[PDB]
């Protein structure tokens, strides 16, 4: 009977609408991220969309500002809205110093955003766990993620959404310094750890590649065709 | 239960209220819009048919929104005016502050917004209207949307909303040739789903409304199909079952 | 309703135009029908009849 | 579309196939099947045991004699005396007679109410008999001490000290109550969490009572025929009079002690009530300290709850650290537990949990010992039995820190 | 004493498929059957003293003999017997009866006309609690569940090993779980584990429904739980299986009515018997629910159920493994790619996995085949996978 | 009702008699097979009681903690008329009852009742003595050779199953 | 009479003198669930129902076919389909395939 308002203590001292709002992420399309020594990657599913219907306006990487972009999980209407404000923050953190938004100043901002929506009655928790990647450390790659409660964390490789536990697991046994040691090692390694979670065919998988002193470039199908035409020709090898 | 408010969180982390109106979106009757090469076009059916209701304005289901914008209905009444009313105010807004139309799409989010902040604060309920977008810009021509109650948007080629939408949704995709419609095959598609979307046979004229975008010499006119074309449409239709079932 | 103790869920939709007419001649075999009693006008007046 | 089948269709299909070992396999199972059922029912038999005697020890053909000479007599009651005297017996419920002593009895032998059979024919009293002394209400006693001791009972320190004060103490030494003029409580109530240990504690007393020990089955108090629960609880009460400093034992007082409504229960609510006047009220109870027991205490009357029947309410809470702790010890006294097992990390990683899910953790460890062929439980097998058992029943935990 | 009354079962034939091999094993089995019964058929017929007390003793019984209850011991050779009317008679205790036996609330055996005391009932048992006892074990062993290792390894710690190898636990120095829970969605293999361990297991087996405990008069309900238990430890070793417990193990609660209360009465005598006063003895309890978060809590705390066994919806290797299990018997076709339906959503449990195989098979039949084939799994697949409505929520999350 | 004819003729026979029948909810349940033997001993009750000539030698007494539960016809005119109430002590209800129970015992003159009975809202007569008696005890735990308030206050707390606690946060 | 054949629960007759049982009797059936067997017939047919040849051919396949002929069954491997359930909208029929059946 605690479960019924965000600002109501549970007997062992559990905040139960913000456990409930996680599960909200934990029912959202895969994202996988790793940073290499220059790149970050943010793995993705695609769900097949209908026949009928464009793809254009399924947009689930969004750039938060030239140089930082997030891939979320959970319920879209929040994340959209979470994007917007991201946005709006680096482009009046930028005014108010000359220096662009560092990644973690916006996960920062994007885990404040969510803290205090889930800190009071009549304010819903932001359903959707962001992944912020960026090299704005002007040399530096970093990713974080922002879970629904307002925590965020710095992660080498972490996964979100459908699926993040088996992600996790692989990216934990394979993520070595010898396997990040070049952009395409990289890019492999988001693709491989991706497929265990999304059994299908191209355009399945959207990946976003961010290199230092660059911009996003999504990868169009053809290249994640390249990738896993490579990955399979490993995978005959190991055989 | 989990659905006192739209606030409140169900364990499995789902908003029963967002579900709710999303689903009570099927009391609405039934709308449609197929996009077409040269443009794109919305089919609507007027549940209320009485004899002793007048038609003033003609458009109870299709909107004017901006001079290259429209977008249909389905939903509450009142949720839908007020929605309409501040679609038109942020196009108008946009036009003010840019001096240029909206580009579609911004106008479907900025109304997606308005919903989502509407099912995120508490003391508000979801607006439980979803409402198709057609429209024309220079960034990517003739575009069709689909809001629903919960502010998710998407771009769609040809969409049915209301009574009935999964079977004409399914229909439409059995169907609908992608990149080879024009939009008289436009037209001919809609009144075809028109016609088994409702239990009402014969498809009269009176009871549905069809409106159509098109590109005309950098004007973008939104046209409203007259009682004589309708009729037109279908009879053709009529004739062309004939014909189907000659192989009979 | 688990596939062990129900292993076949027969559905019964409302009967269609040639089920409804079938209907009519099941029910109107001991009846005495005249001349000019077409039962595919009247089933084509029932759209969704329950059976 | 589809196509009923043939009788010709049916029989090729059970034709065209396997028809060379398929036929004679399938008579040997129904002939085998029909050979079982033959030795079965040849057999069929099963004798079942009754109590006769070994040859030599009857070995009587007096018994005979015995049957021919004595007969049956009826049981009933006198229920009064009437002045050659007259005797109103009552045959249970057969009917109210009027009978005479045989001359076999002398008078002076026979009091008003006393218990006397009685001749099937003529109803004469022929014999006294002890008064009643029910079979159920005798076999309710404990008479068997339970192997559980207050040694282990931990983490309850204060409850078992109350527990002694109501129970044990006032039977124990008087003295300390009388000299001071204070009257101990006579009945305690172990209300707590399912599994804390009220039970345990109710059998620790029961092995060091040393006195009369009543465990009340709540089975037999719900009677079937109206009227019998109340009077099963009036015998048990006349039967805890009778001796000295008796001790009551009313496991899981829920299962009769509901609060009353307006048939519903009815008769369990009677039975109730009669507890309730035998615990207080006119004809004061005496020397019997009752224990109950309740792992839900908000459904009883609140005439069974005042502390008038149950002075003393013992809240058996989950264990402290320390409590934990002490349980832990307790539990794996036995087990052949490594020396190295700190049993205070166990304690922390069990929040809220009983007793009895320390006694789960513990045989959960000694089961994952057993497992891989281990006669030595490391702490890593209690940490895994710890995750199994309380755990079992990560982005939650990210929030946490 | 009285041991283990374990179920009787004939020896398990290995070849399935209808081969000679087969036909070997099932004759000789039938050689020794037809061996026992000409064996027990010659007994008495080859056959050709105790006699002379056996009728004396039958004739000073005689014929109808009431069974009473025993209310008192007043004298060696004198009871207080209650005959069924509730009527109390000072009966003769006769010299062919052990002493030892007679003690009160005993069901005493009497003569019809002097009501002397002739013999002392031993089984007297409930005739609804004799039902239960399962003779014929059933033929699904643990070969005939795919995967639920994991819960095989846990059910065959209860309530297996103990009996067979208790010297892991004697050293140990814990006490085997005693009791086992198994919940999970419908059709999950639950009722299955309870079927196979009473197959292999050697101790007696006991089932109930937990609908059957319920009876209809106020106090038959805990007096025929307790029956059952004492059954139970009559034969030392015993399992006792309580599948749909959630039909009395509901939470309790205040409840306005004799027939709650009474239910809620018949869970507390349940609970009693478990882990009370007194040892439970060496009774096992295996329970099943399609609903564990609706049992009370004390049923289901440790001590009483000390395994909470989960049974989750088939994973692709189980479901792999139930349709390897399911189709062994069918003669499957060569382009049989099970591994299109055993992909799935998320949402195939065994009874699917099965009545799928059953609905192909009759597919199979329609068009005269008794090969099956792809078409015809699919075609069985979507016919009767046709359970849940929508389950599933709309377009919302990414 | 056999039983309770013969209770009404014993209370005849003696002339000067009283019959308190406690806990009259067993037999005095809302009209609604036990409950048609009870219901007749229920009618035997209320004639035995009609059945008195007018201010006869012999006074009924009943007892109950629930008149809701009561048959309405019970109360009537000619039958228990005299609602005799008992309310949950007041006050100096309470204080009373502590002095009456605590008399046997050692008390500290120190002892204020009235302090006690302000701390021991909505608690009834037996409460209060198991508060007495508590209090006792508990004194005896020390080794206390007389008893002091602050022992009462402690004997209050546990008649309820209360247990108090320095808390972190009320300093 | 034989003891093998006086099984538990047999609802046997026992003579007034001497209680010998000289007779089985029919098992007792609780007089309410002897109600539920169906002893007339009803009168509805197969071509009485009309526009379900689908449903009654699958219906027979559970409740004709698994009984008429288990042998077909034993040979296929599959277990015999043991229920069947009806649902739709009202008046369509459920009822009429069970009088038919
Ligand atoms: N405090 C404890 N210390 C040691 N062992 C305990 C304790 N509590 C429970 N146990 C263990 O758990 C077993 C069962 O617990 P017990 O029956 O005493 O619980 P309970 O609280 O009386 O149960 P319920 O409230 O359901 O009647 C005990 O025999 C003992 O082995
Ligand atoms: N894991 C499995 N392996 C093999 N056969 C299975 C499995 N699960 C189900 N089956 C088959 O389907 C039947 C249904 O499973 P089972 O009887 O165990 O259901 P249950 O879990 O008891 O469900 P319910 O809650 O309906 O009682 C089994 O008897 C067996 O024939
Ligand atoms: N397909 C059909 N063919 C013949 N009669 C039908 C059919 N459907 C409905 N009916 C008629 O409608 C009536 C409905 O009765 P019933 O079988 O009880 O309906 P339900 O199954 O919905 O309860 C029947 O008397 C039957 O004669
Ligand atoms: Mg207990
Ligand atoms: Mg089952
Ligand atoms: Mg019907």
């Amino acid at each position: 009977s605690y479960d019924r308002a965000i600002t109501v203590f549970s007997p062992d001292g559990h905040l139960f609408q913000v456990e409930y709002a996680q599960e909200a992420v934990k029912k959202g399309s895969t994202a996988v991220g790793v940073r290499g020594r220059d790149i970050v990657v943010l793995g993705v599913e695609k769900k097949s969309v209908a026949k009928l219907q464009d793809e254009r306006t399924v947009r689930k990487i969004c750039a938060l500002d030239d140089n930082v972009c997030m891939a979320f999980a959970g319920l879209t209407a929040d994340a959209r809205i979470v994007i917007n404000r991201a946005r709006v923050e680096c482009q009046s953190h930028r005014l108010t110093v000359e220096d662009p938004v560092t990644v973690e100043y916006i996960t920062r901002y994007i885990a404040s955003l969510k803290q205090r929506y889930t800190q009071s009655n009549g304010r819903r928790p932001f359903g959707i766990s962001a992944l912020i990647v960026g090299f704005d450390f002007d040399g530096t790659p970093r990713l974080y993620q922002t879970d629904p409660s307002g925590t965020y964390h710095a992660w080498k490789a972490n996964a979100i959404g459908r699926g993040a536990k088996s992600v996790r697991e692989f990216l934990e046994k394979n993520y070595t310094d010898e396997a990040i040691e070049t952009d395409d090692l990289t890019i492999k390694l988001v693709i491989k750890a991706l497929l265990e979670v999304v059994q299908s065919g191209g355009k399945n998988i959207e990946l976003a590649v961010m290199r230092r002193d660059q911009s996003l470039k999504i990868l169009n199908p053809e290249e994640i065709e390249k990738y896993v035409v490579e990955i399979e020709k490993e995978k005959e090898e190991n055989e | 239960r989990y659905d006192s408010r739209t606030t409140i969180f169900s364990p499995e982390g789902r908003l029963y209220q967002v579900e709710y109106a999303m689903e009570a979106i099927g009391h609405a009757g039934t709308c449609l819009g197929i996009l077409a090469n040269d443009g794109v076009l919305l089919a609507a059916e007027r549940r209320n048919i009485h004899k002793l209701l007048d038609e003033v304005f003609f458009s109870e289901k299709i909107y004017k929104l901006n001079e290259d914008m429209a977008c249909s209905v389905a939903g509450i009444t009142s949720d839908a005016n007020v929605l309409t009313n501040e679609l038109r105010l942020i196009a108008q807004r946009y036009l003010l502050q840019y001096q240029e139309p909206i580009p579609c799409e911004q106008l479907v989010t900025a109304l997606c917004d308005i919903k989502q902040a509407y099912t995120q604060f508490g003391g508000k309920r979801p607006f439980g209207v979803s409402l198709l977008y057609i429209g024309w810009d220079k960034h990517y021509g003739f575009q069709l949307y689909q809001s629903d109650p919960s502010g998710n948007y998407g771009g769609w080629k040809a969409t049915c909303i209301g009574n009935n939408s999964a079977a004409a949704v399914s229909m439409l995709k059995q169907d609908y040739k992608e990149g080879e419609m024009t939009l008289k095959s436009a037209l001919a598609l809609a009144i075809k789903v028109l016609n088994k979307t409702m239990d009402v046979s014969k498809l009269s004229a009176e009871k549905v409304e069809i409106a159509t975008l098109t590109r005309e010499n950098g004007k973008t006119v939104i046209r409203v199909l007259k009682q004589k074309e309708v009729e037109q449409l279908i009879k053709k239709h009529e004739e062309e079952e004939a014909k189907a079932e000659r192989e009979k | 309703l688990r596939p062990g103790r129900i292993d076949r869920k027969i559905e019964f939709p409302p009967p269609n135009e040639e089920a409804r007419l079938d209907i009519l001649k099941i029910h109107s075999r001991k009846m005495n029908l005249t001349r000019g009693i077409n039962l595919r006008k009247i089933a084509e007046l029932m759209p969704g009849a329950s059976g | 579309p589809i196509r009923a089948l043939d009788e010709g269709d049916i029989a090729l299909l059970k034709t065209y196939g396997q028809s060379t070992y398929s036929r004679q396999i399938k008579q040997v199972e129904d002939d085998i099947q029909q050979l079982l059922k033959k030795i079965n029912e040849l057999t069929g038999i099963k004798e079942s045991d009754t109590g006769l005697a070994p040859p030599a020890l009857w070995d009587l053909a007096a018994d005979k004699q015995t049957l021919q000479s004595e007969q049956p007599l009826q049981v009933a009651r006198c229920t009064k005396i009437i002045n050659d005297p007259k005797y109103i017996i009552n045959v249970k419920q057969f009917a109210k007679f009027v009978v005479d002593l045989s001359d076999q009895v002398a008078p002076t032998d026979i009091e008003e109410g006393m218990r006397v059979g009685v001749d099937r024919n003529k109803y004469q009293i022929h014999i006294p008999l002890p008064p009643k002394i029910d079979p159920t209400v005798t076999m309710m006693q404990v008479e068997e001490k339970p192997d559980v001791t207050y040694s282990d009972v931990g983490g309850c320190k204060e409850q078992i000290e109350k527990l002694r004060e109501v129970v044990e103490t006032p039977l124990l030494h008087p003295e300390r109550f009388v000299n001071l003029g204070i009257e101990p409580p006579k009945g305690v109530l172990l209300f707590g969490p399912p599994g804390t240990g009220k039970t345990l504690c109710a059998r620790a007393v029961a092995n060091r009572t040393d006195a009369c020990f009543i465990r009340v089955i709540g089975s037999e108090l719900v009677q079937k025929y109206v009227g019998e629960g109340a009077r099963m609880v009036r015998e048990l009460f006349e039967m805890a009079r009778t001796k000295k400093a008796c001790l009551i034992f009313f496991d899981e007082i829920d299962a009769i002690g509901g609060a009353r409504f307006d048939g519903g229960d009815n008769e369990v609510q009677r039975t109730m009530l009669e507890l309730i006047n035998q615990l207080d009220g006119f004809d004061p109870r005496g020397n019997i300290k009752v224990l109950m027991a309740t792992n839900r205490p908000d459904t009883l009357d609140p005439a069974l709850m005042r502390p008038g029947r149950l002075d003393r309410k013992i809240e058996f809470s989950l264990p402290d650290l320390e409590g934990r702790t002490h349980i832990f010890k307790i539990h794996a006294r036995s087990m052949s537990v490594e020396r190295d097992i700190r049993f205070e990390l166990l304690a922390r990683l069990c929040p809220n949990s009983t007793g009895a899910e320390i006694r789960s953790v513990c045989t959960e460890a000694g089961m994952f010992a057993i497992r891989a062929r281990r006669k030595i439980a490391t702490e890593k097998d209690f940490l895994e039995a710890v995750n199994k058992v309380i755990k079992s029943y990560t982005p939650r935990y990210m929030t946490y820190n | 004493t009285k041991g283990p009354d374990a179920a009787s079962k004939l020896p398990l034939v290995t070849p399935h498929t209808q081969c000679r091999l087969k036909l070997l094993k099932l004759e000789r089995i039938k050689d020794y059957l037809l061996m026992e019964e000409e064996f027990i058929r010659n007994q008495e017929q080859m056959k050709p003293k105790q006699e002379e007390e056996r009728s004396k003793v039958d004739d000073l019984r005689g014929t109808p003999m009431s069974v009473g209850t025993l209310e008192e011991i007043i004298d060696d050779n004198h009871a207080i017997v209650s005959t069924s009317v509730g009527s109390e008679h000072y009966v003769s205790i006769l010299s062919f009866v052990d002493k030892d036996l007679l003690e009160p609330g005993c069901s005493v055996l009497l003569n019809h006309k002097v009501h002397a005391v002739i013999g002392v009932l031993m089984d007297d048992t409930d005739p609804l609690v004799t039902v239960m006892k399962v003779e014929k074990a059933p033929q699904e062993t643990y070969a005939d569940i795919g995967g639920l290792d994991n819960q095989i390894q846990e059910i065959k710690e209860s309530v297996e090993l103990p009996l067979t190898h208790p010297e892991y636990y004697e050293e140990m120095g814990i006490k085997p779980p005693k009791g086992v829970i198994l919940y999970g969605p419908p059709g999950t293999g639950k009722t299955l584990l309870a079927k196979a361990v009473a197959n292999q297991t050697s101790a007696t087996f006991l089932r109930v429904v937990g609908s059957e405990l319920i009876q209809k008069y106020l106090g038959d309900g805990p007096k025929l739980v307790r029956e059952l238990f004492r059954v139970a430890e009559e034969h030392a070793p015993s399992i006792v299986f309580i599948d749909e417990i959630d039909a009395i193990g509901t939470k309790r609660y205040d409840s306005n009515s004799g027939g709650e209360r009474e239910i809620q009465r018949t869970m507390l005598e349940l609970l009693n018997q478990l882990d009370g006063f007194d040892s439970r003895g060496d009774v096992k309890v295996i329970m099943a629910t399609n609903r564990i978060e609706t049992l009370d809590p004390a049923l289901i705390r440790p001590g009483r159920i000390d395994r909470k066994i989960e049974f989750p919806l088939p994973d692709e290797k189980t479901k792999k493994r139930i349709f390897q299990i399911h189709t062994s018997r069918m003669t499957l076709a060569d382009d049989v790619t099970l591994d299109d339906l055993i992909m799935a959503k998320d949402d195939l449990s065994g009874a699917d996995i099965k009545a799928i195989c059953t609905e192909a098979g009759l597919m199979a039949l329609r068009e005269r085949r008794m090969k099956v084939t792809n078409e015809d799994f699919k075609k069985s697949k979507e016919n009767v996978l046709y359970k849940k409505q929508e389950g599933t929520p709309e377009g919302l999350y990414l | 009702a056999k039983l309770v004819r013969d209770a009404f003729a014993l209370a005849k026979e003696k002339a000067p008699s009283i019959i308190f029948i406690d806990e009259l909810d067993a037999i005095g349940t809302k009209r609604f097979a036990g409950d048609r033997e009870v219901q007749r001993t229920m009618l035997e009750l209320l004639n035995q009681l009609d059945g008195f000539q007018p201010n006869t030698q012999v006074k009924v007494i009943a007892a109950t903690n629930r008149v809701d539960i009561l048959d309405p016809a019970l109360l009537r005119s000619g039958r228990l008329d005299r609602k005799i109430e008992f309310p949950m002590p007041n006050e100096e209800a309470r204080a009373r009852i502590m002095q009456i129970h605590s008399r046997k015992m050692n008390v500290s003159p120190d002892v204020n009742y009235e302090e006690l009975a302000r701390c021991t809202d909505d608690f009834n007569g037996a409460q209060c003595k198991a508060v007495c008696v508590e209090a006792g005890m508990i004194a005896l735990r020390r080794g206390a050779t007389e008893l002091t308030h602050e022992d009462y206050m402690e004997g209050i707390l546990e008649v309820q199953a209360k247990k108090k606690a320095n808390l972190q946060y009320y300093a | 009479i034989d003891i093998n054949d006086v099984t538990p629960n047999c609802r046997v007759a026992l003579r007034n003198d001497s209680y010998t049982l000289h007779k089985i009797l029919p098992n007792k059936v609780d007089p309410l669930v002897s109600l539920m067997m169906v002893e007339k017939v009803p009168d509805s047919t197969y071509e009485m129902i009309g526009g379900l040849d689908k449903q009654i051919k699958e219906i027979k396949e559970v409740i004709e076919l698994p009984v008429k002929h288990p042998e077909l069954f034993e040979a296929l491997g599959i277990a015999q389909p043991k229920g069947v359930l009806l649902y739709g909208p009202p008046g369509t029929g459920k009822t009429l395939l069970a009088r038919a059946v």
